């Protein structure tokens, strides 16, 4: 174990815990004993942004991006119950935790793509009949992606949703129909997809690890422009305990 | 068409009475004995399909249910508005003195 | 706010950054707001809440001690802000509290 | 335009009975208010909890009623939450916690009454200012 | 009462953004530089006309030779700054020109403020800021400061208007 | 119409800017018609009045008061605790004489729109297309003559 | 609704103040028609000065 | 070769150079060149910077929609605070430009160079056999750059609160400063304008008096400046005639007759005045602000009788209340 | 559908003909991403000449 | 698409004018997409061809 001072500034704090190459066993499920996740953690490795195919529909792919912010990406301290289902499957239901981190990435052009990387209200599920959690025991489910900026946020000219100006006060006698979209703030709310695939188990201490892949939309800036589709790949760590 | 959900909400029951599904917690201070204990329970306990559903909060003492019945006339209920509920704004919407 | 039933860990501020808790540039869990610049602060009252990765959400959730709350309140209300004529507070404050931090 | 004893007449208890303070008490209260309150309650607000002010109306809708000498005085000894369903003397200055809040050790019952009187007299003088914050400065 | 006159012109006229004012400060600030630099230059290029350290007594009130080395002063600034005077007659006229010209430019700006013909905004900037909610400059920031100044000051600064601004109509940021 | 046109702040020489070049029409646009006098009322039927803009102010808030000057309605900045929002007060607007003569509007956006306009005095219909106006007030020849001759002098 | 002082006219008003209020093309400042300004029209005035 | 290093030292120290590269110059010249080059490129082509660390990038370069007046180099992020942020501390330059990397590189290099520039103003004076202290006069404008670029950020705990490198950006720094500190009501500031006003005043005073009492050596249709030759023995103006006039404007003993006492005063006043104004910013960097006379004078009942100080406070609140919109989450601005 | 020669590019092609086909900002003439042009990008070349 | 784009007269350098300044995009505009090959036919079903 390492103290706080043994981590500070090293960037290690933005790293989900890891298992050794040994720990590749299996953790058993009583199915008559409630289980929960004491700590889920998600660490991003890559941020992919699906590019707009221009007018020419030609099918679009995801493109790598540079992380313009710094090591503030990781999600940690996630918790909730891991209820066992009738069909012998497992479904995780998140309760609370650092379930979101605002990330901003750049592209080829130089365009900054801000997103709210999150897993709020996660409901991941596994395969039916899973007496023991083995290596690669896929977790899949949805989560909620709330607006990047919240109600109180004001744009550089003072306009906002829950507060702020009603219009473009700098152009007192201008036609307003054109400015409509920029004056009227909208609060976006959408769904997301994620799949946590195990790679390392440890039946002894009951802690699994592996990699994840999630998809969601980026910031629409209070509904001023269209959001970008984002793909996020990384690693995760879960601490399973009876409780 | 584009509309400001918060300003539109002010044309409903919200903006006239304490909305049990949206209105921020600090609003319960304007009525006797509602704020600390009870308002927490109200807000924490999900939305409600009707004003009366607040009396069904599990754990409520006989006195708490009495107080609630008294202030029911000051309550209403509308669709949960994300703009007003997201970000924990019901516990702190960034407003102070 | 936590006593009012707010989940500080997942609370989203106006900028979408973290009303109460956020991350330092190297990943450590720190206090949110303009106070992000003072994430280098260490102090007896605050340390028992700190973990190996910074502020622990579990200790924050149920290990907060009363002496810490009123300590925070004390130091909060005695910031080194004042006027030449010794009027504690921001330049826009009203006369009442005669104080300027030593 | 002066501090008449007409202004210094504030409600003593819940049963309508009133008390008339003196210019000595007021000043004394005002001084003691700076000594032990101003720190968090400057100009009738509450820095560490802006949701609750020292407005007489706010004190009236308190539980128990704290919009009188008696209400306030009890509070300064055994402070509670706005609904009164919880004692907060551990994180709030009071007589039963003078070991924790040294400023309250000196304070004697006269001092308590003076302070209480001050809280009830200020809004009579300042008005909206006493309650509101920077808006009314 | 003069300080508010400053804050007023900022809030209402955006006086700092006025080209005529900028020339103003340039003259005053530049004039206060000439004052400093020339005085210091002279005192530290002086000839020795006495045997004491306090060289003040060692000055001849009845003209004759130059009390300080103009030639040395020249080569100095020519090597540290690259440019240097070499005509006391021009140097001193320059000391007249700079602060007098500045004050005059600042005057013209004020004459325009009388008709409220201010240098408040940049149209190209506002048009983009309206269409684009992510466009932000230090210019845009300042105007928001002005809005706050106008709203919060006007009531007690212009009593004759009987202003009444509800708390809810007062422009405010978050928390503050 | 002419008489009404004078009661519009967009013809006030004290409005404008030093580098806001061109005619006044590059500002609010070429005036086409008088939309008409706007009368504001609330649910109780009480007639409200829009507080006009002082020349000093580049921007001014929308506030409605009755005859006695009591604030009855407004357009809030922070909605969180608004007491006088047009929605809460059921503010409506009616027009008499002119383009909008005899018509009434009750939908909050539209009502707030004209209320936002009444700040400037009598509401008019402008042609912004032609000269490609920017919606920013410019001073009259009266303003410019005064400025030049005051400086020159 | 669209008079000279709305169209940024600076010299035009000074010509109208002292009599010249018509054009050779037929129109007039007051807004009348069929009027005959004679030679001393806005065009006429402009012409003279050039000469 | 008499000795390479010995020659090198003689060249550096040489007073026969067009520009005196001193020993301080060895540090100055490179540092000033990095500062300027980085500045020029940034001001033109740098991308928007998240100054307040709230993921709200502020564009301040020409190519990104600014002009000279609005354009600026944006201070480093508030997420960085007082941390040292060189290029080799970023995963990429894209990241470096986003967190306001250039700003530190500039201010540090400038302040370093501008200090050596003061050091050189001594050296050359030493090499030429003239008295020092010219550099002491330059310590006042330098101490201001230090206060505005370094001392205040240190005090406030972040370089994001340092004065931006731009026109309008400079205006923001002032307006906000006034709000948080009430600088107009601070003695040290008042001494500053006194020095600056008096400076411009005395600059015009001395300038005019001298140029008005010039000995005639020029034609009626010939520049009066030509009546002076570079490297004169005697004076070009009648200082006794100058004193005679100014001595009658006010009264004799309130007039200078000693050119040396004159030029000392000409130098002392603004330098001293600016010194205090620099100390003002450095003092209010630790939140020892100007006089607070809010709600001072009250009537016999207790009603608050307003002064101009209160009218100032209203203006200040508006600045306070509106600045850094989305940066605050809590009631008190202790940052 | 929108290459350099449609955008009135005159100097850019001559830099692409001899190797320089990338930018410090990440993009490239061929349309690839993640590439590392090194120093000798369009910016680099432009930089060099100015010096 | 790229191959089809070359078979468009709006990329022929022999089209244009001496004072028709700017890029090719100031002309026909920025190419967005290939509408597709147009096949012309008449009532009898015969396929026609555009000169
Ligand atoms: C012409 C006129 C020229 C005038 C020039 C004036 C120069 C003044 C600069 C002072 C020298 C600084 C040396 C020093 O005291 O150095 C120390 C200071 C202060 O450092 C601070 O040190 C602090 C130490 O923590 C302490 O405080 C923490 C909370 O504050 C905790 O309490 C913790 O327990 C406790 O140890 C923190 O680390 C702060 O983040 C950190 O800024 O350095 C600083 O920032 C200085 C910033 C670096 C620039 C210095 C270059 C010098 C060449
Ligand atoms: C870098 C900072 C800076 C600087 C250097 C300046 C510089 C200037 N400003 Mg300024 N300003 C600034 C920032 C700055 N500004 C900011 C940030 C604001 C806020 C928006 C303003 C707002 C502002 C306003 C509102 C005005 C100025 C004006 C001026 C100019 C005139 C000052 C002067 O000489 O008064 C001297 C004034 C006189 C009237 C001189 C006559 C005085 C008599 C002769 C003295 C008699 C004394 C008597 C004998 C003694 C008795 C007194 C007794 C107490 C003993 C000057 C060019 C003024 C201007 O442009 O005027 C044209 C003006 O009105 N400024
Ligand atoms: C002083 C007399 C005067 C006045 C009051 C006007 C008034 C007007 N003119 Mg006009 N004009 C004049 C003389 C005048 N004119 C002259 C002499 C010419 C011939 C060149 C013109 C040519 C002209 C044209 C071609 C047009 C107008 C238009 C207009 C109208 C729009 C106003 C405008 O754009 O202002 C703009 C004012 C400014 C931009 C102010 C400039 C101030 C400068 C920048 C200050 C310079 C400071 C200096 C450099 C400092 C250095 C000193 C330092 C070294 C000490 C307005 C009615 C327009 C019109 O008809 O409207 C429909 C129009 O299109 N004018
Ligand atoms: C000869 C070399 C050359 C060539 C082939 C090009 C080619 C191009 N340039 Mg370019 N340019 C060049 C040199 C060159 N440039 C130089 C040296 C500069 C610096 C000033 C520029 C600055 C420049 C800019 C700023 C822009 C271009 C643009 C363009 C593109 C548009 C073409 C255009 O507008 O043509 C227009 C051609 C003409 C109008 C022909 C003018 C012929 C004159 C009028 C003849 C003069 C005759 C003379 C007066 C007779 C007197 C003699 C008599 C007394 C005997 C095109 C790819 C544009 C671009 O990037 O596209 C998107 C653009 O915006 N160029
Ligand atoms: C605010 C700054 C400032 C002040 C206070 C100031 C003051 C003075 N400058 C004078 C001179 C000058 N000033 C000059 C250039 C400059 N002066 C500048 C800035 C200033 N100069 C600047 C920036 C320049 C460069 C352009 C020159 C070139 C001269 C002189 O020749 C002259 C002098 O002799 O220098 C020593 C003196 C004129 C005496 C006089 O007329 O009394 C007689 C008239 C009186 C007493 C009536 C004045 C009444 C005034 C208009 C109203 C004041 C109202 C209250 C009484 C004052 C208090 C109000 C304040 C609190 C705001 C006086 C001491
Ligand atoms: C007569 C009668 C009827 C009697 C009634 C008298 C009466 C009621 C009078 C009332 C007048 C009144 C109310 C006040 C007038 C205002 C007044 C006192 C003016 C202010 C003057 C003052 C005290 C300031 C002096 C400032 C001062 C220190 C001078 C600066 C000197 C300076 C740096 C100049 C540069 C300089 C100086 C030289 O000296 C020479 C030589 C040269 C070269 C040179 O550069
Ligand atoms: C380290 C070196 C740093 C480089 C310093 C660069 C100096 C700038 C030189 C300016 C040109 C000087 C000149 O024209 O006159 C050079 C002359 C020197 O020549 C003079 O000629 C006069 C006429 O005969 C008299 O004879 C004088 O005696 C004689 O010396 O200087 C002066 O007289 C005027 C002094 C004021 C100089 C201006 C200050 C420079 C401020 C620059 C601000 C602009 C910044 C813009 C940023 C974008
Ligand atoms: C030092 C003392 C300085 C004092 C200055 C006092 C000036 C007094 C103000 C007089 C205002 C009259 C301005 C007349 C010009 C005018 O109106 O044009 C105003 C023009 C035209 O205005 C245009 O009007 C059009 C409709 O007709 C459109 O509406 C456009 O929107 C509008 O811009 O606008 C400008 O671009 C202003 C820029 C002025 C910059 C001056 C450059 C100087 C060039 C010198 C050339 C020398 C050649 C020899
Ligand atoms: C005698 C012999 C003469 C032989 C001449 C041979 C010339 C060879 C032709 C070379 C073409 C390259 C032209 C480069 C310029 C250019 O492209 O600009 C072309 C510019 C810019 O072009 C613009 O491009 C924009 C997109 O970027 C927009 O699309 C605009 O639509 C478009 O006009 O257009 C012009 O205005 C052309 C006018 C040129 C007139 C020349 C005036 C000369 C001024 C002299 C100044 C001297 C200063 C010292
Ligand atoms: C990372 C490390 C980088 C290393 C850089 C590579 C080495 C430096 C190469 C320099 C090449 C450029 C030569 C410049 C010539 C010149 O300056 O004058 C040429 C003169 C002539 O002397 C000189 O010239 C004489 C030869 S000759 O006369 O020029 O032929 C010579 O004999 C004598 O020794 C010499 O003094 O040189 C000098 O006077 C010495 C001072 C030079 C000052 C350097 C610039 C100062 C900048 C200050 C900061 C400014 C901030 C930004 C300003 C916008
Ligand atoms: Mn840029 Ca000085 Mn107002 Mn805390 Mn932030
Ligand atoms: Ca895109
Ligand atoms: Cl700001
Ligand atoms: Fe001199």
């Amino acid at each position: 174990t390492l103290t706080y001072d043994d981590i500070v500034g090293t960037g290690l704090a933005n790293k989900c815990p890891t298992l050794d190459d040994t720990a590749r066993g299996a953790y058993p499920i009583d199915s008559s004993q409630t289980y929960r996740i004491a700590r889920l953690c998600l660490q991003p490795t890559t941020f992919l942004v699906k590019e707009e195919p221009k007018n020419k529909r030609q099918e679009a792919e995801f493109v790598p991006t540079k992380l313009v912010t710094r090591e503030t990406t990781s999600l940690d301290q996630i918790q909730g119950e891991l209820k066992v289902n009738s069909d012998g499957s497992l479904t995780f239901v998140e309760e609370d935790g650092i379930d979101f981190q605002p990330v901003t990435v750049q592209m080829a052009g130089g365009e900054r793509i801000p997103l709210l990387f999150t897993v709020k209200n996660l409901v991941a599920s596994t395969q039916p009949n899973v007496t023991s959690i083995t290596t690669s025991t896929d977790f899949k489910g949805e989560f909620n992606v709330p607006s990047y900026r919240t109600a109180n946020f004001l744009d550089p000219k003072g306009r906002g949703l829950a507060s702020g100006y009603d219009s473009a006060i700098a152009l007192p006698q201008a036609k307003e129909e054109e400015l409509a979209r920029a004056n009227v703030k909208r609060f976006s709310l959408t769904k997301g997809q994620i799949s946590l695939n195990v790679a390392k188990v440890d039946g002894r201490t009951g802690e699994i690890a592996g990699t994840f892949e999630s998809e969601q939309l980026s910031d629409d800036d209070m509904g001023a422009h269209e959001p970008h589709e984002v793909k996020i790949q990384g690693v995760f760590y879960a601490s399973i305990e009876p409780a | 068409e584009l509309v400001n959900v918060v300003d539109e909400k002010l044309g409903t029951a919200y903006g006239e009475k304490i909305d049990l599904n949206n209105t921020n917690i600090a609003a319960f201070i304007q009525y006797r004995g509602l704020y600390p204990t009870l308002a927490k329970l109200i807000v924490k306990n999900a939305p409600y399909e009707s004003v009366e559903d607040v009396l069904n909060i599990p754990g409520l003492t006989e006195r708490q249910k009495q107080i609630l019945r008294e202030n029911l006339e000051h309550f209403t209920v509308t669709e949960v508005e994300t703009a007003l509920v997201e970000g924990g704004d019901r516990y702190n919407n960034g407003l102070y003195k | 706010d936590q006593k009012l039933g707010a989940n500080v860990g997942s609370a989203q501020g106006p900028t979408g950054l973290g009303k109460y808790l956020m991350r330092s540039p190297t990943g450590e869990i720190i206090f949110g707001g303009e106070t992000m610049r003072f994430w280098d602060f260490r102090g007896p009252w605050l340390e028992p809440l700190r973990g190996p990765n910074g502020l622990d959400l579990n200790k924050i959730k149920n290990d907060i001690q009363p002496w810490q709350e009123r300590r925070a309140a004390e130091y909060m209300t005695h910031a080194p802000l004042g006027s030449l004529n010794s009027v504690g507070g921001v330049a826009t404050e009203i006369n009442s509290v005669n104080f300027v931090s030593p | 335009a002066e501090l008449t004893p007409e202004v210094l007449t504030v409600p003593l208890n819940s049963e309508g009975k009133t008390i008339t303070l003196t210019e000595k008490q007021y000043l004394e209260g005002k001084r003691l208010f700076q000594y032990a309150c101003a720190s968090c309650h400057v100009g009738g607000i509450t820095k560490t909890n802006p949701s609750l002010d020292l407005r007489t109306e706010t004190l009236a809708l308190a539980t128990p009623p704290r919009d009188n000498i008696e209400g306030l005085v009890d509070y300064m000894k055994n402070p509670t939450t706005y609904d009164g369903e919880q004692e907060i003397a551990e994180v709030h200055p009071s007589l039963r916690s003078a070991d924790i809040f040294p400023k309250m050790r000196n304070l004697t019952e006269k001092d308590l009454v003076a302070i209480a009187g001050h809280i009830l007299v200020e809004p009579k003088i300042l008005g909206d200012k006493w309650g509101g914050g920077k808006v009314y400065y | 009462a003069i300080f508010r006159f400053l804050l007023f012109f900022q809030g209402f006229h955006n006086w700092t953004l006025n080209p005529f004012h900028m020339m103003g400060v340039a003259g005053v600030l530049g004039g206060a530089l000439l004052c400093a630099i020339h005085g210091a230059t002279v005192e530290n290029t002086l000839f020795q006309d006495g045997e004491g350290a306090s060289t003040f007594r060692a000055f001849n009130p009845t003209q004759a030779e130059e009390t300080y080395s103009m030639v040395t002063a020249n080569r100095f600034w020519s090597q540290i700054f690259g440019i240097a005077f070499s005509n006391k007659r021009w140097l001193h006229f320059f000391m007249l020109f700079v602060p007098v010209t500045g004050l005059w430019m600042s005057a013209i700006g004020v004459v325009g403020l009388a008709l409220n013909l201010r240098s408040y905004d940049f149209i190209s900037q506002e048009i983009r800021a309206a269409e684009d909610p992510e466009f932000e400059t230090f210019y845009t920031k300042n105007l928001l400061l002005n809005e706050g100044i106008r709203a919060w000051m006007a009531p007690q600064d212009q009593p004759h208007e009987n202003f009444v601004f509800p708390e809810e109509v007062l422009p405010r940021g978050n928390a503050l | 119409e002419k008489l009404a046109f004078y009661d519009y702040i967009g013809n006030n020489p004290a409005k404008g800017g030093l580098f806001r070049t061109g005619p006044m029409n590059k500002g609010d646009g070429i005036a086409q018609a008088w939309k008409g006098h706007a009368v504001f009322r609330n649910k109780e039927g009480e007639e409200l009045f829009v507080r006009r803009m002082p020349a000093f102010f580049e921007s001014f808030p929308v506030i409605l008061t009755d005859k006695n000057g009591v604030v009855k309605a407004d357009i809030p900045f922070r909605r969180a605790e608004s007491k006088y929002s047009f929605e809460q007060q059921g503010v409506t607007v009616s027009f008499y004489g002119g383009e909008l003569n005899g018509q009434t509007f009750t939908d909050p956006p539209t009502v707030k729109s004209y209320a936002r306009k009444a700040i400037f005095g009598e509401i008019f219909e402008f042609d912004t297309e032609t000269l490609n106006s920017d919606g920013i007030f410019r001073t009259s020849p009266r303003g410019w003559f005064t400025f030049a001759h005051a400086v020159f002098a | 609704l669209n008079p000279m002082w709305r169209q940024g006219m600076f010299v035009l008003p000074f010509m109208a103040r002292l009599g010249v209020t018509g054009s050779w093309s037929g129109w007039s400042i007051t807004g009348e028609t069929g009027i005959d300004p004679g030679f001393w029209s806005f065009e006429g005035v402009a012409l003279a000065h050039i000469v | 070769s008499a000795n390479l290093w010995e020659r090198f030292c003689n060249w550096v120290t040489s007073t026969d150079n067009r520009l005196y590269v001193g020993w301080f110059g060895v540090i100055m010249i490179p540092t000033l060149l990095a500062a300027t080059i980085c500045f020029v490129i940034a001001f033109i082509a740098a991308p928007p910077v998240d100054i307040d660390g709230i993921r709200e990038p502020v564009s301040g370069s020409l190519l990104y929609g600014n002009n000279i007046i609005t354009g600026a180099v944006v201070p480093s992020s508030n997420a960085i605070g007082l941390h040292f942020y060189p290029i080799w501390e970023a995963a990429s330059l894209d990241e470096w430009l986003y967190n306001g990397g250039p700003y530190q590189l500039i201010i540090f290099h400038f302040l370093l160079g501008a200090s050596c520039y003061m050091g050189r103003q001594w050296e050359l004076s030493y090499r030429l056999g003239m008295r020092p202290w010219i550099c002491v006069a330059y310590s006042a404008p330098l101490a201001s750059a230090f206060a505005v670029f370094l001392i205040y950020p240190i005090g406030q705990g972040s370089f994001s609160d340092g004065m931006p490198l731009g026109i309008s950006g400079t205006f923001n720094f002032m307006i906000v400063f006034q709000a948080e500190h009430n600088i107009l009501m601070h003695p040290f500031h008042q001494l500053g304008v006194a020095g600056v006003f008096g400076g411009a005043l005395f600059c015009a005073m001395h300038g005019s008096l001298v140029t008005s009492s010039l000995i005639r050596e020029t034609t009626e249709t010939e520049s009066a400046n030509y009546g002076y030759k570079f490297g004169q023995e005697e004076e070009t103006y009648n200082i006794v005639a100058a004193h005679g006039y100014f001595g009658r404007l006010i009264f004799q003993y309130a007039s200078f007759n000693n050119s040396r006492s004159l030029h000392f005063f000409l130098a002392a006043w603004p330098v001293v005045g600016v010194w205090f104004t620099a100390l003002g910013i450095s003092t209010m960097a630790f939140n020892l602000n100007g006089f607070n006379f809010n709600h001072s004078v009250i009537d016999a009942k207790g009603n608050v009788i307003n002064t101009w100080a209160d009218i100032i406070n209203r203006a200040n609140l508006g600045m306070e209340v509106m600045h850094e919109r989305n940066a605050h989450n809590f009631p008190l601005d202790l940052a």
